[PDB]
């Protein structure tokens, strides 16, 4: 049994923008839970429909570890029932989520003193994610009555900002990378167990 | 689980910081993390500015924080602005697994300018003089501070009888409303040449007068 | 986007009881506990109770307990409160409010939510007086009425009782100019109020304007042509 590849996800290089979120699938391991419940580095740790501290007891088919980068002030829409542009736009969560949300303040690894313009969010939509999806397309977005037909224009809008990170940003505009675990159980031998 | 004790009114200027407080005991405030403030606006659902004692919900300026000390919950509001104005209400977690609000506290933002009432006047309709009823209708808003006079003339002189005027109320610009209601026979609408409503507000007047046709 | 929508405005003699509903929408309704929270005009805030909708386990202040129910059903996500032998001191705003949900911190110790959503409001008025449903009159556009390219008109909502009256106008198509303003309380025990709009001047030969009020408590709409007079 190897241990399962957390360091994989959370000490990643670069991580997903959050309009392309990531999700890696963890199967065939043991997880001590304990190596991310434990860290007193997360600046958030919250848990849905299920204690952290119970996770080793529990045997599951696989967990899925979403990941990606936001800034500070928007953290706070990584939780079932937010609304605004990352909840609405760019990576939403089910009212009925079980899971944790782990976030940390990734100033260090991901501003840049020019700015990093290589992560992005979705700025426009014509209607909101359903929870768990992923929309990479960018198509031009019709703000006004009259239609764009894939030209940029006013109120013909690129759906994509950049979030510019600079390492002199207030907090809440600085980044922070989000682990999100959300768990699977099938029918089938549990691939993923805590130390039990 | 007793309602948590809260300044009845605080002011500030604007720009200012003010602090409004929340008394409460070990079994509630003293004793968890979960205070919450909420604002509310008049005629409006009460809206979460802060939760756990210093988070905000998004879309909540950072103008709005919190802390706590001992019994006592504070919110504190910085660079304080016209639109802060409102009530305020902590609410708590207690150990009687129960929730209880404090006793609420108004927010008063001074030096806010002088407005003067826009005032119509509605002469009674044809369809309630054929119902033998007459109403004078006096419409005053956006005035500021909310406190005005209304006199009603018959012709040129004062009437008394017959008057019904509201207190003034906050509208969501902050400015006030009022109106003021005088019954008549339309007997006595008829008779006479002109009435008027008459609104003082800071020692200024201004007067609406109509007239029978 | 999450809604909750109350019933309407409730009067009810002491020693009666009343429900309200909150209709909740755009939410999976079983995932949120809801609460009331009620307030008496110009008073406090006041914490009821809430009730789970998922386990259907409920917890009321001590205060109510014995005389409140809350109930959900969930064919039609509704929440309701009834509240029994009611008395002067019960006349309220209800309103229903959604807790966000709670979590597990990294110690596993439980954290609750916070109101996230509210319901418009219900107002239940208890009174030994008798209801009373209003009388409607025209407030007609004039000269003296006109501010050179606005001109305002509105409906009187005469003599009813009690509160509240809402009014509309053009049944919610026309929302620009409208103030409706508080009643006033009459020596009679019987409120009126009024509302009037601003409307562009040189619409007045032509577009209609309907006041829709809405007096609940009576069970009485009355929807009222505002013309300009002959003369
Ligand atoms: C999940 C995981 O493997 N976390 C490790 C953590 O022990 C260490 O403190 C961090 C420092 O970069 O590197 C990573």
């Amino acid at each position: 049994t190897n241990l399962c590849p957390f360091g994989e996800v959370f000490n990643a290089t670069r991580f997903a923008s959050v309009y392309a979120w990531n999700r890696k699938r963890i199967s065939n391991c043991v997880a001590d839970y304990s190596v991310l419940y434990n860290s007193a580095s997360f600046s958030t740790f919250k848990c849905y429909g299920v204690s952290p501290t119970k996770l080793n007891d529990l045997c599951f088919t696989n967990v899925y570890a979403d990941s990606f980068v936001i800034r500070g002030d928007e953290v706070r829409q990584i939780a079932p029932g937010q609304t605004g542009k990352i909840a609405d736009y760019n990576y939403k969560l089910p009212d009925d989520f079980t899971g944790c949300v782990i976030a940390w303040n990734s100033n260090n690894l991901d501003s840049k003193v020019g700015g990093n313009y290589n992560y992005l969010y979705r700025l426009f939509r014509k209607s909101n994610l359903k929870p768990f999806e992923r929309d990479i397309s960018t198509e031009i977005y019709q703000a006004g009555s009259t239609p764009c037909n894939g030209v940029e224009g006013f109120n013909c809008y690129f759906p994509l900002q950049s979030y510019g990170f600079q390492p002199t940003n207030g907090v809440g505009y600085q980044p922070y990378r989000v682990v999100v675990l959300s768990f699977e159980l099938l029918h089938a031998p549990a691939t993923v167990c805590g130390p039990k | 689980q007793s309602v948590l004790t809260q300044p009845a009114s605080v002011s500030g200027s604007p720009g200012q910081s003010i602090t409004i407080s929340c008394t409460g005991t070990s079994s509630d405030v003293g004793g968890y993390n979960f205070v919450s403030w909420y604002q509310q606006h008049p005629g409006k659902a009460p809206k979460l500015m802060i939760y756990e004692v210093s988070d905000r919900p998004s879309g909540v300026s950072s103008r709005f924080s919190g802390s706590k000390s001992g019994n006592t919950a504070s919110l504190t509001i910085s660079g304080l602005q016209a639109e802060d104005e409102a009530d305020y209400y902590c609410f708590s977690y207690t150990t009687s697994t129960t929730w209880v609000f404090g006793g609420g506290t108004k927010l008063t933002v001074l030096g806010q300018p002088k407005a003067a009432p826009s005032v119509t006047l509605f002469p009674p309709s044809s369809e309630e003089l054929q119902a033998n009823k007459a109403t004078l209708v006096c419409l005053i808003s956006d005035f500021y501070p909310g406190a005005v006079t209304v006199a009603w003339k018959a012709d040129s002189s004062p009437v008394k009888a017959g008057v019904e005027t509201t207190t003034p109320s906050k509208q969501s610009n902050n400015k006030y409303a009022a109106s003021s209601y005088l019954s008549l026979t339309p007997e006595q609408w008829k008779s006479h040449r002109s009435y008027s409503c008459q609104v003082t507000h800071e020692g200024s007047t201004v007067e609406k007068t109509v007239a029978p046709t | 986007q999450v809604q909750l929508v109350q019933s309407g405005a409730e009067v009810k003699k002491p020693g009666a009881s009343v429900k309200v509903s909150c209709k909740a929408s755009g939410y999976i309704f079983t995932s949120y506990s809801m609460h009331w929270v009620r307030q008496a005009p110009g008073q406090g805030l006041e914490w009821m109770g809430t009730i789970k909708p998922s386990d259907d386990s409920t917890n009321y202040a001590q205060k109510f307990q014995g005389r409140v129910s809350m109930t959900r059903d969930t064919s039609t996500s509704t929440v309701y409160m009834e509240l029994s032998s009611l008395r002067y001191e019960d006349t309220a705003v209800y309103y229903c409010a959604r807790e966000a949900r709670g979590y597990y911190d990294r110690s596993g110790y439980y954290h609750p939510g916070y109101f996230d959503y509210w319901g418009q409001g219900t107002l239940v008025t208890v009174s030994s007086a008798s209801t009373k449903g209003p009388s409607v009159f025209p407030l007609a556009p004039s000269s003296k009425s006109t501010s050179g390219g606005t001109a305002a008109l509105g409906c009187l909502v005469k003599d009813y009782f009690p509160e509240p009256v809402t009014v509309s106008w053009n049944s919610g198509a026309l929302t620009s100019g409208v103030h409706t303003f508080p009643a006033v309380l009459q020596s009679s025990g019987l409120y009126s109020l009024s509302s009037v709009v601003t409307v562009p001047s040189s619409s007045l030969g032509t577009q209609t304007y309907i006041c829709n009020v809405n007096h609940k408590p009576s069970n009485t709409k009355v929807d009222k042509k505002v013309e300009p007079k002959s003369c």
